[PDB]
């Protein structure tokens, strides 16, 4: 008698958009905009540091909470919240140019500089930053006059880098928080620190006098740094208010930084790492965090961007 | 859709078929049945799944941090990153909106092809043996049963055999 | 167009029909009359107005001065700023002009469907009754006054009741 | 006999643009891209300050065109070309990031930061900055030796910001236009000026000597600024050549800074400002201002993008 | 193809047609012949020729170094210009593949078009006097020698000429 | 008896993309991304400048390399990898800040700023920078006590932009390789150089010891440089340690400034350079290098994006 064409269908449908119109209803669609976080950091087979307490900025210098990475080597470092770079209280210089490198720099080796000295204490130390008793950073030497008041004497040091990677060199300037105490430590008379290689070349003088305390101490310790070609020399010029180094840091390799809230999980695998986690997600874009990393989808505004995966649907 | 078909001329699409995407639904000598044809869902399926092909996975542009959650960068260079990340952001969630609009329109008036696809090829079966209903239906001058209904859908029809008795029952 | 409609098989347009934006022109027993569709119209005019819907607003997105016009910011970060300006202004003239000629083309071969789509529903209710000109016309075996026209303008025009002198008149 | 299907049209076609062809003829057809200027500063219900002469960094420091502002309050800040930030010759530094802050600040709050002095002029002024008779910057003090060649004594002003906001803090150092002047006005001897906070420390010394003259002081003012986190504290020592803070600004809220020659208008409302007026508009683009701020259509290049709202048109 | 013409209801094209890109083959009292349709051709090629004109130039967007092969720029800024520089190659890179998807797609279903669109023209020439095949021909109820064909192909044709034989050929 | 409709193929076909599939055959298709590089710098009716050698910031100061180009004049300069900007080794500062300045200079016109000395030497040079004879930078003047550890006497030279356009300044700061030489040369004392505009105001001290030896100095030149605004005045105070400039830099107009490996030809034309040479092609997309510049085509990651130019392929 007769034969009929048409199309199937249901009244449970899924709203999409187009040029034309917005919320067409469809057959089946799909979300592709991954919004489903992962609140762990998925860490499996990727060398994993966790600094916790520990500054990125600090594993070069070596407060207390850095010991542990001294010479850390990792493909991916967590920085925490909590984490803290120094312990005698003071700012790092260009700090997040630095920390930037850090984060990329697959962990750093210690190498010692060779310095040592004559005619000056190097023990100094602080209650700001303890391990057991009163010490210092690990990797820095905080060269005093050999009695209160003793005229630190004009010095230089020299280190090459002779090895074929730059060398990562920190130094500091002290802040002693009354002139009463610079000249304490130091000698009276300005003081004066310059540092140059090849191709920098700049001057330091402490301005002592009270800051707010801090860890106790109402000094600070403001630290400088450089990236010594190889071949190339360093030397420091100093009257005192300098906190030398004692190990240059070579950075290892590769590696990626992360700022994360989220706890670590050596079970899951993942590529994409943000404050609150990791995503995992083959969607081409994403709403959970536009300052994501890693190999992340695109971060798009829109909380939800339905894709019709079916036809128009008619019941 | 472009192709006006579903939603269109076909009045609306049958809650019943979930055998298939598009389907057969007859009435003839012995009654009725609806079955589902493999041909036309295969290739929207094909052409839904490619879309997927497309957009399911990522390109390997991985971003590292230019600015700090903990501890907020210099102002100067921080607004321009904030200002540069904030257009890079406008940009990409224009260019999702606009994709899945425009992946959304070609979706339906695909769809839309594959059902005016069948019902043109299923037309051509018939060349003189019947004449179009309107509503998506070929209204058959000759009675056709089960085995003459299954030849149209395993598309073994001969028009041959029936334009006899058709034609002249004009 | 893609469904070669307008400008196309129909030779053209008619410059007379200010009543709506497809319509219908007979010649019968009575002489002549020319009037408006207007389901194809709407159906057109909700799709034209519904990509209107889409841009004519703005999206949120709000900025701030990160240089200044009496008074020029430091040169290393206004080169990076005014590169950065340039590279955004680029794309988003790429993205305006590629979104406006892809929502050209698609207007376009939209109203070309509906063209198409009230031809194929008109052929549909002549089922036998009628045969096509080719020029966007219907020849019709049956006579039609301006009843019989108003029936199909109208749609509840009755094939069965002209199949009978219409086939016959083959 | 027969019936007859077709589409309207008019031989007044619009011309636009395709993927597949350049100038298609059509029906109706719209402008997506705004060309048309408001030349006004459509400013209804927003607090609006027009800060014409006063520049917007001197209604932190004072000069007399900025004494209506000194404490401005506004969701909607009008920076004019005209507008000028000093009167004593000077550059504030980084003075376009200091902008930027204030442009978004909603105003500032002064706050008296309770300086006071002894055996130093406070009183020191100038013809450059007159209100009615040679004054100085409304928030400053300018502090000088008793008696000229006098010895400006060695000197130390500290202020914590116990509010729960971060103050700015501004200050100056004198750069007498000869090395006599700076005797004069402060004694000799190298002058000094460090300033610091828990975070921040700086030296300053003046370059006596003399610059070309503005408004008829060949010496300058240069003022530094710093933002003091609360509970923070500054620390101001210095030897003379020192412009010190009466009080710090708190910014108020949220605002919007815009570069404008465009006249207020208070009747019309508007969301998109720009060097020329105010853009309203509901099209997706505009060509009028790429540098235009507020809530903009995105600029585009192109003069004209018709959009096509009718079909093909074929006479 | 959307329009189920190309690769769809044409069981294939004909490698032997070197002549343009769609033509008429034709099977009569004489024998046998080939030939190409200028007019289909020539609208495809005016379409193909037309995307090229828009792509095929440059907007005068020209660029200058922000940062040194040879000597590295300072590390801050230099971060900030690369993650620029990379989000920008990131999205032009996008719009591209896009833009050629978006292209490829209304390049073929526009070709697609053009094969369909002669098809539907040469149907209407012959009003009643043939009736479609289903593989892309059409079977003439008339004998159609090559004065016939030349007359389809120059579309010169009489419909009104051969309706008398082939009409009641039925 | 009948007539058939179809289209034309060759099973020569090639492969595409589209929303839908990924490589579809076609009959024609074209290449949009240019990946055919010139291996030459297509310098046709352009005034083309190379450098070689000379460094570009060695036009500004002059170095034996750069003494053809004191005032070159060019519409397209090329930096060569090979090419150094100095002598007596040193740096300038914001160096690439500078650069960017030169490369779109035009050229460079100098003039006289008629400096001229009384009891000091004038003549300073080195065999870093001989031409015939040890010798020193073109523009510059090495100011030196009259006799080795004679007191080099503090001094003034100032020099107002008096052109419509805004003067180049260059000045340098001698970090002797000893503090023993830095006296030699100077006198002991400690040295001071202030440089100073309406709006600029510097001090530079001279940090004397042994950098690595370069070109056979240990010493250092570190050039210091601002671009002087008409009727504005350049003052330099200086103690010793100070290299004087002699000339200005004008700019002259409009260039471009590349960076190439890439051989000059002037028998090609061409609108688009890189490292290794020009991109000539009206393809809208180019893989060839992402750092290309001139009127260019959009670089993109793809190696290959095939646009169909003919109709589905089926044999
Ligand atoms: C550094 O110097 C050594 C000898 O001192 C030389 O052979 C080598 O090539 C140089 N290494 C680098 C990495 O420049
Ligand atoms: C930029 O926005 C961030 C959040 O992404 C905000 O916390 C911050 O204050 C802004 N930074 C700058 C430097 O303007
Ligand atoms: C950037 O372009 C502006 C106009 O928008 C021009 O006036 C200025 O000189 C350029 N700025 C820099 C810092 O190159
Ligand atoms: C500042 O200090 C007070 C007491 O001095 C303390 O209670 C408060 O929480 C601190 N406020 C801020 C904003 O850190
Ligand atoms: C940016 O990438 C370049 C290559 O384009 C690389 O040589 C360089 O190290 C990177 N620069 C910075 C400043 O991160
Ligand atoms: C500079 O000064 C002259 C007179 O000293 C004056 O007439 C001229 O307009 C000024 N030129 C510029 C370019 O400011």
């Amino acid at each position: 008698d007769k034969i009929c064409l048409g199309h199937h269908a249901v009244s449970n449908g899924t709203k999409v958009d187009t040029l034309t119109e917005k919320g067409i209803e469809v057959v089946n669609a799909t979300e592709t905009v991954e919004q489903k976080n992962i609140p762990k950091i998925c860490s499996k087979g990727k060398q994993t540091i966790d600094l916790g307490q520990c500054g990125l900025l600090g594993t070069t210098i070596g407060p207390p909470q850095c010991d542990q990475f001294l010479e850390f080597s990792a493909n991916l470092i967590i920085e925490r919240r909590e984490g803290d770079d120094i312990c005698y209280p003071g700012k790092f210089d260009n700090e997040e140019t630095l920390r930037k490198i850090l984060r990329k720099s697959g962990g750093i080796k210690k190498e010692n500089m060779g310095f040592t000295y004559t005619g000056v204490r190097t023990n100094g130390e602080t209650s700001a930053c303890r391990r057991s008793r009163s010490s210092f950073y690990a990797e820095m030497k905080w060269l005093l006059s050999n009695t209160d008041n003793g005229v630190f004497p004009q010095m230089t040091k020299s280190y090459k880098n002779t090895k074929r990677e730059p060398a990562l060199i920190i130094w500091g300037i002290h802040h002693s928080g009354s002139t009463a105490e610079q000249t304490r430590l130091y000698g009276s008379g300005n003081k004066l620190i310059t540092v140059w290689s090849s191709k920098y070349q700049q001057s330091f003088a402490p301005s002592p006098g009270p800051r707010p305390q801090i860890n106790g101490q109402s000094g600070r310790i403001d630290f400088y740094w450089l990236m010594l070609d190889p071949n190339d020399t360093v030397t420091f010029s100093f009257n005192g208010a300098f906190i030398a180094p004692d190990r240059a840091s070579f950075l290892r390799g590769k590696s990626l930084g992360i700022q994360s809230d989220a706890q670590l999980d050596n079970n899951c695998e993942g590529e994409c790492y943000h404050i609150g986690g990791t995503i995992i997600s083959n969607l081409p874009f994403q709403n959970i965090n536009s300052r994501a990393i890693g190999k992340c989808p695109r971060y798009v505004k829109q909380k939800s961007l339905m894709l019709a995966t079916g036809m128009k649907n008619v019941p | 859709g472009l192709f006006g078909a579903i939603a269109g001329f076909i009045e609306n699409g049958w809650e019943g078929l979930i055998d298939g995407w598009y389907g057969y639904r007859h009435q003839n000598a012995q009654g009725e049945g609806t079955a589902a044809d493999y041909k036309s869902t295969q290739s929207a399926i094909n052409q839904i799944t490619g879309k997927l092909n497309r957009l399911i996975e990522k390109t390997n542009q991985q971003f590292e941090l230019i600015d700090n959650e903990f501890n907020e960068i210099e102002k100067q260079i921080g607004n321009v990153i904030n200002w540069t990340r904030d257009s890079i952001i406008e940009v990409w969630s224009y260019n999702a909106e606009f994709l899945v609009a425009v992946e959304n329109q070609h979706t339906i008036d695909l769809t839309d092809s594959e059902m005016n696809k069948l019902y043109e090829k299923v037309r051509r079966q018939l060349r003189e043996n019947a004449e179009e209903d309107g509503n998506g239906c070929f209204e058959i001058f000759h009675q056709c049963d089960n085995d003459c209904m299954a030849s149209i859908r395993n598309n073994t029809y001969d028009h041959k055999k029936y334009r006899k008795e058709a034609i002249q029952n004009r």
